[PDB]
């Protein structure tokens, strides 16, 4: 498929005194595997 | 490479402890003693290399095992305690008072006080690591904090005990350990702290200072503090519980100054005298004293101030008479409208016109019955223009002054509603700035009436969106809110892309400003609006909401709104909004002019023109050559939306300071841009910025100590910079009136002091900058570079005056404004 | 008019002692500094006819020193090894703006005029600018009372209120000497006057101006007073004056003949024929005696600020200011050392505090006291026969 578009994307917040503070008041406010292989007659077999 | 007495009590450690080591459990007290007693020797001494701790510290771990392994008993804590006290020197592990818990539960004095600042600070670090669980943990560790908080109390320590409650979260305790000798130091040191803490310790720390002031009886300071505090509830309560009449009298003066004024029953002493004092009905004639008694009672001409004679169409004309208003403002005299009259106000060519009468009225300005007078010689026109202008007048005349009747009530409500959206449009913001801080009702119930019907343009429905604003400022007003709601549902896309619509989330903001984290259900309210007008409306309201909070997260927030290319005006409300979570602590305001510095270089053009606006607020009658410069070298700049805002930010920040290194950037600037009139007309309104009042007005929106935010300054100053924020359209253009949201925040830059009757009494003072020598953690500022003058006098932006003499003792501790003064029985 | 330069400083965090408020102010910096820092970062991440004119421009571009222009596209220009060469102007050019002399940019190989370099400052003359600022405001200054005020009134209240002197038609002081023993605070009201002023400050050595070619010195005296006057207002703060200015005697010599004749450039960059901008001198000596009467003379330098030994009050000042940061022990009445009429300094001073508290140090006691204060005043100062008077 296309590699899809990459936006542009801010660098890690920075972290300030309190930050951690905010944060943690925000907180507180808060298979088969098949084993089988059918071909039909045209079959590419490596 | 030690001595000989060193070593001997080195090997007498080491056989102590060998001793402790040898499993004969019949002598381990006398050892436990002698070790104790060594130890609490060496730590109550001056010595800060206490030896017998330098000398365990190999035996640490071996004094552990010691410990874990002796039999439960009296030895098991009588050695904890010595575990404690050597691992007051190596920690990591934070074991003090994890061995302290497990002691002896002796007096916390004996070892010294550096065990005691150890101990506090490790209770903190384990107050702050501690869930909310664990509570049966957390109560022996109050203990060691009413230990701690008196220790510190007896040993000058009041910055120690106040930082060990204020981060336990619970600063309700200093209350029985203050004195009469402390709470000056206690609460100096807790108000310093207010301005840099988030909330909800802002309000805690403001509430014990608060607490700590009524507990000595000192009223005033206590009053400035519930002023921070937007609750009225609590300045009633102080207001209403004193005694003394005097002081009463300066507290009026206080909440007079500020925007509040408080229904008083008919039980207090002298009702009819408080409230005339908390009316401003004697601001007029205070005022005019003081001029005549500095010889400025003398109109000045706009050509005065252009001084064009050294070194006229429709628009500089207009200019003429906005710079003759903001010139003679308050004075009731002129020359140009007062006097010939008829002729400043007549060849303004139509819309202008709206403006040259409400020059009138800032010309009489506190001034009801002159105002009156005057203004209804021109209240009767037969072009519209003139009546509006004159209703507008009228409101500026009764703003800040709180008149028994209501003038401007009865004028301007019979034009409100009015059938032509001219009349309305300045009575309705007559009403606004007339009727400010009030937060009357009945004025309410008259305007949010007219934001919605078939007759009403979007000038007229901002305006009323501003007046509703203003009137309840910082009051959460369920009515305001849900009609500037209805408003902003009920249009479309289009009908809401007018720039006249930012004045909706305008009057939100004014009427929660500075309510902070009660925001969020108006901007959840508000997540269905258009996008380009829900981040507009969202930041604004943000912004309104965080004002003089200083949240450093929410200016992060806006930086992050700015650093979005947008290839977009939500960025410049960005930029506004830097600067007025930040015009609060000092060191904010350096930071974000570097920040504003930054945003003229790395920025788009959008908020280009926003950063001009934000110095202009962040700095507001506070000339800086650090701001002035930067604005000069912007005033020059090709984009004209840049240079107009940097033009009328060199006004605002220089504004009602007659700065003379500004007034010749003005006039140089107004022959630079002589040819393009759009310039010429800022900078004839940045000159008439600079003289307003002929050197007599502040336009900060912080008087008392430059700590108190007058809600209404805030008002005009956010309403005028809004609309700055489309000049070409709202100012440069129609909306020129908006101008006149400045009288919210004009208001006298004086020092005027009286005796126990409302009578003056000129004393001598010393004025000079907000200087200190060592701030110590709680001693007060004491003035450097002193001035001898007498009272009345003129205080400029970091000016405060000190009593030359002791003869007098004033009421409050801040000689800022009305000042009453009692006569000292001690002496002098 | 460039501009002031200023001097980038932080604000300053009023409690000196370590505390919490003194943390609060410190994180606020701290968070707004990361703003900042974060901002710049996120304009950088989120972000043709200039540069093909670039390329066209020469690649190793050339300067050299335009000499006498012609036409409206041809110029004569110096090639800075001797040989000048009649070459052309691009359109690129401003042009209404080359002046003869001025060290415009030419094309390596075809040496087109192309750029104009109106930055060529000598580095001699760009270092000895000031960019930080000083943290030694005037709260650091014990007493010296007049003399702030002096210095203010010069340069200080003519950029803070310039009005007082237009409303009487007064030239403010454009000049000032600041003399004295060694050691009294010459230096730090100049360090004071950097850190408080929104002005260029421009730190010079009587001893750098001095150069080791002939005519390089005046050279760079005309160099150094050339930017202070672009860049104004302006402080040139030149320390130890009388490196050169020292009297102006009939020399023998060369190197002493070149030496008076960087004086004389001085001279006349302080009040020549011409004029001058709204640059402010501050020069500082210890022997003034020493010095040429045209070069203090009250048109180049209108005031004169003596520096004595500071007196009682003064002292006990001094001892205050360089004592506040030190944890000083109520044993200490700094009230002894004061009273002895002995020629003690602010630097003395200073000496005595840092030299008690090593040896408060030494005896394994970080409390200063009385005995280490007597001790250390005794062991720093280093340095009328009995009974012929009296
Ligand atoms: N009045 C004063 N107040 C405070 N500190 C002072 C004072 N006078 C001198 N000092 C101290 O002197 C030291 C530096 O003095 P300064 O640089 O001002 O001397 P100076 O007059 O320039 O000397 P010199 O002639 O040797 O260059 C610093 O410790 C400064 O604190
Ligand atoms: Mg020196």
């Amino acid at each position: 498929e296309v590699p899809k578009e990459k936006e542009k994307e801010k660098v890690s917040t920075a972290v300030l005194s309190i930050t951690a503070k905010a944060k943690k008041k925000e907180k507180e406010k808060e298979e088969p595997e098949p084993n089988f292989q059918l071909l039909d007659n045209p079959a590419r077999v490596m | 490479e030690l001595s000989e007495e060193d070593k001997q009590l080195q090997d007498e450690l080491e056989m102590l402890v060998e001793r402790l080591g040898e499993k004969d459990t019949s002598l381990y007290r006398p050892a436990l003693e002698e070790l104790r007693r060594q130890i609490r020797s060496s730590t109550t001494s001056m010595t800060s290399v206490p030896k017998p701790l330098k000398f365990l510290r190999p035996h640490y771990g071996k004094l552990k095992e010691i410990y874990e392994n002796m039999a439960p008993g009296e030895n098991k804590r009588f050695a904890a305690d010595i575990i404690s006290v050597l691992a007051m020197t190596m920690s990591g592990e934070r074991e003090c008072l994890k061995y302290r818990l497990v002691g002896s539960q002796e007096e916390l004095a004996s070892w010294g006080h550096e065990y005691v600042r150890h101990l506090a600070g490790e209770v903190a670090k384990e107050w702050q690591e501690l869930d909310d669980a664990e509570k049966v943990q957390r109560e022996p560790l109050l203990t060691l904090v009413k230990e701690i908080v008196p220790y510190n109390m007896a040993h000058n320590a009041e910055h120690e005990a106040c930082d060990l409650l204020m981060e336990i979260e619970q600063v309700d305790m200093l209350e029985k350990d203050i004195d009469e000798n402390a709470y000056a130091k206690v609460c100096l040191y807790l108000t310093s702290c207010v301005n840099y803490v988030p909330e909800p310790e802002n309000s805690a720390l403001l509430r014990c200072a608060l607490g700590v002031f009524r507990k000595f009886s000192r009223f005033p300071e206590a009053l400035r503090l519930a002023l921070m505090l937007n609750d009225m509830e609590l300045v009633e309560d102080i207001f209403t519980s004193c005694k003394d009449v005097v002081v009463q009298k300066q507290m009026a003066f206080m909440l007079g100054r500020h925007g509040v004024f408080l229904e008083l029953s008919e039980d207090v002493e002298e009702y009819e005298d408080l409230t005339e004092i908390m009316s401003n009905v004697q601001l007029n004639s205070n005022f005019l004293a003081l001029a005549r008694e500095l010889d400025i009672m003398e109109p000045k001409v706009p050509d005065d101030i252009y001084k064009t004679h050294l070194e006229d169409s429709a628009r500089m004309n207009l200019a003429s008479s906005f710079v003759n208003g903001f010139v003679n403002a308050a004075f009731g005299q002129d020359k140009l409208l007062t006097d010939d009259g008829n002729k400043w106000l007549y060849k303004n060519k139509d819309h202008g016109m709206l403006s040259a009468a409400a020059s009138l009225g800032m010309i009489l300005l506190w001034d009801v019955d002159g105002g009156l007078t005057q203004i209804d010689k021109y209240l009767y026109s037969s072009e519209d223009y003139i009546k509006s202008g004159a209703l507008l007048a009228c409101g500026i005349v009764n703003s800040g002054v709180r008149n028994e009747c209501d003038p401007a009530l009865a004028l301007l409500s019979d034009y409100v509603l009015h059938n032509s959206n001219t009349m309305r449009l300045g009575s309705i913001f007559g009403l606004g700035l007339a009727y400010a801080g009030s937060n009357r009702e009945d004025v309410l119930t008259l305007l949010l009436p007219v934001m919605g019907d078939s007759k009403s343009s979007m000038e007229v429905a901002g305006v009323t969106a501003l007046a509703c604003g203003m009137i309840a400022v910082g009051s959460c007003n369920g009515d305001v809110t849900s009609t500037i709601l209805q408003t902003i549902m009920e249009k479309s896309e289009t009908e809401l892309k007018d720039t006249y619509a930012r004045w909706l989330p305008l009057g939100l903001g004014l009427n929660h400003l500075g309510k902070g984290e009660a925001i969020e259900a108006i901007l959840a309210a508000l997540e269905v609006v258009s996008e380009p007008f829900r981040s507009f409306a969202n930041t604004l309201v943000d912004v309104c909401a965080y004002a003089g909070s200083g949240n450093v997260l929410k200016v992060q927030q806006l930086l992050h709104i700015c650093s979005e290319h947008f290839d977009g005006a939500h960025q410049g409300v960005a930029v506004l909004g830097i600067a007025l979570i930040a015009m609060g602590e000092e060191i904010g305001a350096e930071m974000a002019l570097r920040t504003f510095g930054h945003l003229l270089r790395y920025g788009e053009p959008t908020l280009r023109r926003a950063v001009p606006l934000a110095l202009a607020l962040i700095s507001v009658s506070n000339p800086r050559l650090n701001i002035l410069d930067t604005l000069s070298k912007f005033s020059h700049d090709a984009d004209p939306e840049v240079s107009y805002n940097s033009i009328f930010a060199m006004g605002m920040v220089g504004s009602g300071t007659n700065n003379a290194r500004l007034a010749a950037m003005l006039r140089q600037l107004a022959q630079y841009h002589a040819k393009d009139p759009n310039n010429l007309f800022m900078v004839r309104l940045a000159q008439g910025l600079t003289h307003l009042g002929k050197g007599t007005l502040t336009l900060c929106p912080y008087h008392s100590d430059r700590q108190l935010m007058s809600q209404v300054a805030v008002a005009g100053l956010l309403t005028v910079l809004v609309s700055f924020l489309d000049v070409r359209n709202i100012i440069l253009g129609k909306s020129h009136y908006v101008l006149y949201g400045l009288v919210a925040a004009m208001q006298p830059r004086m020092l005027v002091t009286f005796d126990e009757e409302l009578r003056p009494l000129p004393v001598s003072v010393r004025v000079g900058q907000a200087v200190d020598v060592v701030g110590q953690a709680g001693k007060p500022k004491t003035i450097t570079g002193f001035q001898t003058h007498t009272t009345p006098v003129l205080l400029a932006h970091g000016e405060r005056a000190e009593l030359a003499t002791e003869e007098f003792l004033p009421v409050t501790p801040i000689l800022e404004g009305f000042v009453i003064l009692r006569k000292n029985p001690n002496y002098d | 008019t460039k501009g002031p330069d200023a001097a980038s400083k932080l604000p300053l965090v009023t409690p000196h002692t370590q505390c919490r408020l003194k943390l609060l102010k410190l994180e606020r910096i701290k968070d707004y500094l990361l703003m900042e820092e974060e901002f710049i970062r996120n304009q950088e991440q989120m972000k043709e006819e200039r540069s093909k004119v670039d390329d066209l421009r020469g690649t190793p571009m050339s300067v050299g020193t335009l000499e006498e222009i012609i036409d409206d596209n041809h110029a004569i220009v110096s090639t800075s090894v001797g040989s000048e060469h009649y070459v052309s102007i691009l359109s690129f050019v401003d042009k209404d703006l080359l002046e003869p002399g001025c060290s415009v940019l030419l094309n390596h190989k075809v040496h087109a005029v192309i750029g104009v370099l109106m930055d060529d400052t000598d580095p001699l003359v760009t270092v000895m600018k000031v960019e930080k600022a000083p943290q030694e405001t005037y709260a650091d200054i014990g007493g010296l009372d007049n003399q702030i005020q002096e210095i203010k009134e010069s340069v200080e209240l003519p950029l803070t209120h310039p009005e007082y002197y237009e409303e009487m038609g007064i030239k403010p002081p454009k000049g000032v000497i600041l003399y004295g023993p060694p050691g009294t605070g010459k230096t730090l009201l100049a360090k004071a006057v950097a850190n408080q002023t929104s002005a260029t400050f421009l730190r010079v050595v009587g001893s750098e101006l001095i150069q080791k070619y002939l005519g390089d010195g005046p050279k760079l005296v005309r160099e150094l007073f050339r930017v202070a006057e672009e860049h104004a207002p302006s402080i040139v703060f030149i320390d130890e004056i009388d490196a050169i200015g020292t009297k102006r005697y009939d020399s023998n010599s060369g190197g002493e003949r070149e030496i008076q004749r960087t004086m004389l450039e001085l001279l006349n960059q302080l009040d020549g024929f011409d004029s001058r901008g709204d640059v402010k001198v501050i020069m500082a000596t210890n022997r003034i005696e020493t010095l040429d009467p045209a070069l203090i003379r009250p048109g180049r330098i209108d005031r004169k600020i003596e520096f004595p030994l500071p007196d009682e009050k003064t002292k006990k000042r001094i001892f205050q200011i360089h004592t506040s940061r030190m944890t000083l022990a109520d044993d200490v009445t700094l009230d002894d050392l004061i009273m002895a009429k002995d020629d003690l300094s602010g630097a003395d001073i200073k000496a005595i505090c840092t030299e008690a508290g090593l040896m408060a140090l030494r005896e394994r006691r970080m409390k200063v006291t009385n005995e280490d204060f007597k001790k250390s005043k005794e062991n720093v100062l280093y340095k009328t026969p009995e009974g012929l008077y009296l």
